[PDB]
């Protein structure tokens, strides 16, 4: 794949969200199958047990 | 949807220790009396009659 990018076939993009399906998104005005995109996190712990 | 789970707990807390001792009972059932020798002696004094 990266030796198609040099080659030109394939090239990077970002675009942005149409406007109308941005206000219709997952409800409003009776829009169905359209939900959100959503970002969390986790908290994962390490433990030290110390030699002598 | 981040929930409880993602997340990690720590140190739990310390709410209540819990020992355990006896009701002693030795200051109340014995009379008590310190000595100053290793050898203690008690001295029993009686009222006889004729007869002893």
């Amino acid at each position: 794949i990266k030796k198609q990018m040099e080659a030109g076939a394939l090239v990077e993009i970002a675009e942005g969200m149409a406007t109308s399906i941005a206000e219709l998104q997952e409800g409003f005005n009776g829009s169905t199958d359209n939900p959100w995109n959503e970002m969390g996190f986790r908290i994962d712990k390490q433990v030290i047990e110390a030699k002598s | 949807s981040t929930t409880t789970n993602s997340n990690s707990i720590g140190r739990p807390n310390l709410v209540a220790l819990t020992r355990a001792t006896t009701k002693l009972i030795y200051s109340d059932i014995v009379a008590t009396q310190r000595t100053n020798q290793p050898v203690a002696a008690f001295y029993g004094i009686k009222y006889l009659n004729p007869d002893n």
